[PDB]
RNA sequence: CGAUGUCGGCUCGUCGCAUCCUGGGGCUGAAGAAGGUCCCAAGGGUUGGGCUGUUCGCCCAUUAAAGCGGCACGCGAGCUG
RNA sequence: CGCUGAAAGCAUCUAAGCGGGAAGCCCGCCCCAAGAUGAGGCCUCCCGGCAGCCGGUAAGGACCCGGGAAGACCA
């Protein structure tokens, strides 16, 4: 119940506000976020927080979104994030190239990815991959676009799929 | 995605959000995803 | 962007790889930059080409001083390729390779005062069944009173050519140092001796 | 007693800036600094009023989504020659002739009109070529 | 009503979108293909012929399709009759 | 169609934000175009007497003439 709720600061992260913006650099990495100037950041060691200035719909949802927001950038700064997929159809699968990520879902040629800047894109097989990084959106960001390349089949369980994704399938033939 | 004016829960899973000014009937059921118009 | 002056000596086809292959033959260099285009000097990049040569008792002070302050011998035409820095002092039709595309551009034959029908392939009218005196006229032009007017860009009779077109897309079939000859398939816009500017393709 | 007519007096130059103020609001107060309606000596038929310029068009402002629900449309004469185009697309080209569009839609019309319009000299960014002119600051 | 020439065809088009095809998409009683429907979409195209004064329509053969309409049921100081 | 995401513990493509996404729009291709009176820019050339005024002038141009896939004339 959520900008009510306080924002934990576990260093090595050097939450650093700026005016509508706050500098966090943990120890995964770095990376700002910018900020409503109407909110308040509570910049206290161990935990910082957000006041929203009145009680107004716009301060409560700029409240919950601004407090979660940062709290899920120090904790990117500070672990970074991942999704996983898992690669499915036949005859479907991945394979890093260097940086770019190469993957072949039944096309008439394969299909490349190339990771964004911190963007790390990891095969553990070649059927399902990993895609970590600071960055909460990014992530979901290119693994969405991952996904969207060979999107599920609604009669097979062909496609490409959220890890947690929950296969819903209806029948065919 | 049924275009309509009167969009309306159809099952109790018909989740209703004001979506870039418009209203739409999402739900879990692709048959009732309804955008009002 | 490469480009160099030249002129529209003709047309012919030849034979390569067994094909009658048709051209025309263009007479493009030696084209000797005078001035270039630069943008501190003219906002943006470009080259001033000078073809053919011209009496040195035909120029006026104006244009002689404008080859005093380049170096070149008194030369009848000149023209700007945009956007092309060429190294060399003198652009010939090295610059170019058989095969490669270009785009030409070049004054069609002016038609005078043409007719609808050979201005815009109007059909006109019919030969029988009555038709009074129309044989070749446009029809109707517009609308009743709503909107009670002539649209602009309405097509009617006017000059068709004598006007700056550029075909595009053209093949260097073969180029011809010696003689500053070049082969480009199609046809070339402009009559014979017209005066003409070859440009690569914009194309890829 | 007739009613008092002024001599012709040298235009005042005026700078504005145009940066952090709103399109409509900072458009009509150039208007009114344009028609010399700030002069007791003010008179209609002969433009008297000041000379303007103005920088940081670009950094002009605008409420609400205006940015793309304000159509600039011009017209060709040709069918089908309607160009609408969107705030933002005349912003990141001709911002410049954005203000001019407002304030030109705030001036009285007749060639009195448009030797007032003559009388405004707008430049997106910070600076112009008429410090010889000695540009006063003038806020708003 | 001291005149606003009336159907049809021809020429020339311009425009709307309530889109026929082409572009994109949603759902499907969508296995694929082909579909149905709906949404966004007016850039371009939207055939030749037989019958009939005809528009319209039927038919022939095709097409990706063979759109509906407005423009004085467009257009005679442009034609025809 | 999305990612992140509060309001609204959840979730939410949206409210902050960001992405993709069409023969569609803009540009990009071609042509006209500084009467764009906002008349643009670059290069080169020319240099007295009664804001002016006169003078022949310089550059230059025009008329004229031979023409021209330029053309009704003009251009
Ligand atoms: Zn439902």
């Amino acid at each position: 119940r959520i900008g009510r709720l306080p924002i934990p600061v576990p260093k090595g992260v050097s939450v650093e506000v700026a005016p509508g913006r706050v500098k966090v650099k943990g120890p995964k990495g770095e990376l700002e976020v910018p900020v409503s100037p109407e909110m308040r950041v509570v910049v206290e060691e161990g935990v910082v927080r957000v006041e929203r200035p009145s009680d107004e719909r716009r301060h409560k949802s700029l409240h919950g979104l601004t407090r979660t927001l940062i709290a899920n950038a120090v904790k990117g700064v500070s672990e970074g994030y991942s999704k996983e997929l898992l690669i499915k159809g036949i005859g479907y699968r991945a394979r890093l190239v260097g940086r770019a990520l190469e993957l072949t879902v039944g096309f008439s040629h394969p299909v490349v990815v190339e990771p964004p800047e911190g963007i790390t894109f990891e095969v553990p097989e070649p059927t399902r991959v990993r895609v970590s990084g600071i960055d909460k959106q990014k992530v979901g960001q290119v693994a969405a676009n991952i996904r969207a390349i060979r999107k599920p089949s609604a009669y097979h369980e062909k496609g490409i799929y959220y890890a947690g994704e929950p296969v819903r399938l209806k029948p065919g033939k | 995605m049924k275009v309509r004016a009167s969009v309306k829960r159809i099952c109790d899973k018909c989740k209703v959000i004001r979506r870039h000014g418009r209203v739409y009937v999402i739900c879990e059921n692709p048959k009732h995803k309804q955008r009002q118009g | 962007m490469k480009g160099i002056l030249g002129v529209k000596v003709g047309m012919t086809r030849i034979f390569r790889d067994d094909r009658a292959v048709p051209v025309t033959v263009i007479l493009a260099g030696p084209c000797p930059v005078v001035q270039r285009r630069t943008p501190e000097k003219d906002g943006y990049t470009a080259v001033q080409l000078g073809f053919l040569p011209q009496n040195p008792k035909r120029v006026n002070r104006p244009l002689k001083g404008h080859f005093a302050k380049a170096g070149v011998e008194p030369v009848r035409i000149l023209r700007e390729i945009r956007d092309f820095n060429p190294e060399g002092d003198t652009v010939t039709v090295e610059i170019f390779k058989p095969g490669e595309r270009v785009d030409v551009t070049g004054t069609s034959k002016g038609r005078g005062f043409a007719g609808v029908m050979k201005r815009w392939n109007f059909a006109g009218g019919p030969d029988s069944h009555g038709a009074h005196k129309i044989h070749r006229h446009p029809g109707s032009i517009g609308n009743r009173k709503t909107p009670g007017r002539v649209y602009k860009g309405k097509k009617m009779a006017g000059h068709y050519g004598a006007e700056r077109v550029t075909v595009m897309n053209l093949e260097v079939v073969d180029v011809i140092p010696e003689e500053n000859l070049l082969l480009v398939k199609g046809a070339v816009p402009g009559p014979n001796g017209g005066l003409v500017i070859v440009r690569e393709t914009k194309k890829a | 007693m007739k009613t008092y007519v002024p001599k012709q007096v040298e235009p005042r130059w005026v700078l504005i800036d145009a940066e952090g103020k709103t399109l409509g609001r900072l458009a009509t107060k150039i208007a009114t600094l344009l028609r010399g309606k700030h002069r007791p000596d003010w008179t209609p038929n002969v433009a008297m009023g000041d000379f303007v310029v103005v920088v940081n068009a670009d950094k002009i402002r605008v409420t609400g989504k205006k940015l793309e629900q304000k159509i600039y449309t011009r017209y060709s004469g040709y069918p089908g020659g309607l160009k609408k185009i969107p705030l933002e697309k005349m912003l990141a080209t001709h911002p410049e002739r954005v203000l001019e569009h407002a304030v030109k839609g705030m001036l009285p019309k007749g060639p009195l009109g448009r030797r007032l319009f003559k009388r405004l000299k707008v430049y997106a960014g910070p600076d112009h070529p008429h410090q010889a002119q000695r540009p006063e600051k003038l806020e708003v």
